[PDB]
């Protein structure tokens, strides 16, 4: 968002332009799926849950 | 020079409404800022009254400029640079002017080539772009439902 | 600047996204607002993060 405050035009932004969600959206992506503390849940009973 | 509920155009962004005469103070000095929120971006837009013109905020056209666009817009014989990177720096500033003869004169010469070629990705969101927002500046220059202005538009191009 | 974050109703029941293989999710929105210093204008939009 920095970067591309300087780079386009003044006058002509906007901040649907301005902002790009995609790091967000895949730093979550990669917390949930395939992060070591993000596990798969066992259960053989709810004790082994709980 | 505005009321409220008036209707009015920006650089580019559509034309839109002023909603109210914000007081926002800043500074110490109660400036007469001005809510002005638009149709297509779905954002409010706060501009003191002050800077107003420094930003070029403009009033819509009358008849006048619309006779004055529908004789721009059917003008012939307006040459192009080869160059088509220079093309479209070229009218990507016409665009970016918000003058609306510059603006029909856009939408009629991209409208004259992919007529007859068909241009570009780009271009064809060039032209979406521009023939959208001058859609929206003639139906609120006058109120003749966006649709049919649309129509009147293709009408008046093959002319 | 950033504002006002908020969410939406999930878009699909439990057992549905169970069964679908679908990721149990709601949307987030956030009140944006861009200021220019010389001349001055705030823009309020509500960005899908
Ligand atoms: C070594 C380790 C986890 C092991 C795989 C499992 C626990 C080892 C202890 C033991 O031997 O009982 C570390 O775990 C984390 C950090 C890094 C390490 O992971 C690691 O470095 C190793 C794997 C990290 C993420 C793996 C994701 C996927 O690997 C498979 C599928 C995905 O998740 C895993 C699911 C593991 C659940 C386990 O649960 C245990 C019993 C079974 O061993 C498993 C069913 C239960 O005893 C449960 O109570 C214990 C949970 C572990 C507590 C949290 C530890 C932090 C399954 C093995």
């Amino acid at each position: 968002v920095r970067e591309r405050m300087t780079t386009q035009d003044v006058e002509a932004i906007t901040p649907q332009t301005l902002i790009n969600i995609r790091p967000v959206v895949a730093a979550i992506k990669e917390f949930f799926g395939t992060s070591q503390l993000s596990q798969f849940m066992d259960q053989n009973n709810p004790l082994s849950g709980l | 020079i505005f009321k409220v509920g008036d209707t009015v155009v920006y650089p580019h962004h559509g034309a839109a409404l002023v909603e109210a005469i914000e007081t926002r103070t800043i500074k110490g000095e109660q400036k007469e800022y001005l809510v002005l929120k638009v149709a297509q971006g779905d954002l409010t837009v706060r501009v003191p009254a002050e800077n107003a013109e420094y930003v070029g905020v403009r009033d819509v056209v009358g008849q006048e400029g619309l006779d004055k666009v529908f004789q721009v817009l059917r003008a012939p014989h307006t040459e192009e640079p080869t160059n088509w990177s220079r093309r479209y720096k070229a009218n990507l500033e016409k665009l970016a002017s918000g003058d609306v003869n510059k603006v029909a004169e856009v939408v009629r010469d991209l409208w004259r080539r992919d007529q007859e070629r068909g241009l570009s990705a780009g271009e064809k969101r060039m032209l979406a772009k521009a023939r959208q927002i001058l859609v929206g500046e003639l139906a609120l220059a006058e109120s003749t439902d966006d649709a049919k202005a649309e129509t009147i538009l293709d009408e008046v191009l093959a002319a | 600047s950033f504002s006002d974050p908020r969410f939406d109703d999930v878009k699909a029941p439990v057992d549905e996204c169970k069964d679908k293989d679908m990721t149990y999710a709601a949307p987030l929105f956030v009140t944006a607002e861009f200021i220019n210093n010389n001349t001055g204008e705030i823009k309020s939009q509500t960005v899908f993060m």
